[PDB]
Parts: structure tokens; sequence; C-alpha cells
């Protein structure tokens, strides 16, 4: 009883990676087409 | 983020006019700094 | 790591240089300020029972 | 700046940010593998904790 409704619906081990691929599939957008400090950030300009 | 000149967050400008619908005339020399904001407001 | 200041430090060009140019050292903060929070957090539950 | 031209100098600019920026990618990969291995170490520490 007590714990059939307050399991209906931030838990104990599953909210945490989610949160964090969801952070970090952002940067792999975000990676390359960052500096890498040329004239141009993709190689075949340079 | 980027980097542009952006105009600051309620910026302190400058409070001129030209209303006469008396005797207040103003177009003064004006100077060139990091991105201008300017407004020409009317209704006339 | 203050970022462009360790790469070119106090000079317009070489950071206008840095700048076709997304977010290397935004991300690289987010990188290390990132673990840096976490430290003072290995420190919380290592004694805060 | 001085020695040389700024509109072809910047070459001699354009390269020395990438190394540089190696090395900040470096350093923060080298630190980042031992990072969380102290937090591995850790988490077996307050376990004893």
């Amino acid at each position: 009883g007590k714990i059939q409704d307050s399991l209906s619906s931030a838990l104990g081990k599953l909210q945490d990676v989610v949160n964090q691929n969801a952070q970090a599939l952002n940067t792999l957008v975000k990676q390359l087409s960052s500096n890498f400090g040329a004239i141009s950030s993709v190689l075949n300009d340079i | 983020s980027t980097q542009d000149l952006f105009l600051p967050f309620f910026s302190n400008v400058t409070w001129f006019h030209a209303i006469h619908v008396t005797k207040r005339f103003d177009n003064p020399v004006l100077p060139f700094n990091d991105g201008v904001y300017f407004a020409s407001t009317e209704k006339s | 790591v203050d970022c462009t200041m360790y790469i070119c430090g106090d000079s317009t060009e070489c950071s206008n240089l840095l700048l076709q140019y997304g977010s290397f050292c935004t991300q690289l903060n987010r990188a290390l300020t990132g673990i840096a929070v976490e430290q003072d957090k290995n420190t919380q539950e290592v004694f805060a029972q | 700046l001085s020695r040389l031209d700024p509109p072809e100098a910047e070459v001699q600019i354009d390269r020395l940010i990438t190394g540089r920026l190696q090395s900040l990618q470096t350093y923060v990969t080298q630190q980042l593998i031992r990072a969380a291995e102290i937090r591995a170490s850790a988490n077996l520490a307050a376990t004893k904790m």
C-alpha cells in the first residue's frame, strides 16, 4: 500500500547520465566546429 | 555565446529632442564609438 | 584555466583569430570547472554522515 | 607583432595557437583521467568511513 502511490509518477542511480549525455551530445556538434586555431575550422580549406 | 558589441541592459543614453510642435532644436556632430545605437522616433 | 589569456594574453588580434571558432575554451572550462565542483562533493559525503 | 607584418605574419600567429591549444588539450585530458580516478578511490574511502 504505502509505496504504491509514491511509486506512481531525481531518483536513485538512474537520473544521472541522461542529464549528462544530453549535456555532452550537444557538445559533439560543437567540439570541432570550435577553434583549432587555423584560418578556418574544417581541414580542406587548409 | 559569441562576441558582438551589444547595447547594455537599460543602457545610459542621452535624451535629445527636436521639440517645437518651444525653442528646442538639436542636431549635434556626434562621435562614432563601438557600434552605434541610433533611433529616429517621430510621428510627423 | 582562464583560456584566452593562456593562449594569447592581452592581445586583440590573437583573440580575433580565435573566433571563427565555436566553443573550445568554453567547453574546456566546462570540462574543468565541471570536475571542480565534484571534489567538494567528494569532500561532502566522505565526512558528512 | 613587431618584427614582421601583421597582414602576413598572422600565419606566424596561426600555427602558434594550436600547440598551445594542444597543450591545454592534454592538460585537461591528463587531469581528467586522474580526476575521477580519485573519486573512484574516494568512494572506497567514504565507504570505509
